């Protein structure tokens, strides 16, 4: 965390930081989007 | 008139010598976006004046 690093999310490449997030997902939401409709966060394939 | 809209899809399920064509239907596309967001900004620099 904490630190540009590249992403590889299942198909999901990208580059930013990681961190824990503070809101609600919906149970069978994967990820969500902001208004530019761009990758804002991920779940990860292995923990929930 | 490409496939995707993001460019970290099409230069992952393709070939250079393939992706090639979806990059300039998204650069063209995107310069005239450019284009045209500095020219009516450029006129209403000169009322605002």
């Amino acid at each position: 965390k904490n630190k540009c690093v590249n992403f590889n999310f299942n198909g999901l490449t990208g580059t930013g930081v990681l961190t824990e997030s503070n809101k609600k997902f919906l149970p069978f939401q994967q990820f969500g989007r902001d208004i530019a409709d761009t990758t804002d966060a991920v779940r990860d394939p292995q923990t929930l | 008139g490409a496939i995707s809209s993001v460019l970290n899809d099409i230069l992952s399920r393709l070939d250079p010598p393939e992706a090639e064509v979806q990059i300039d239907r998204l650069i063209t596309g995107r310069l005239q976006s450019l284009q045209t967001y500095v020219t009516q900004q450029l006129i209403r620099a000169a009322e605002i004046r």
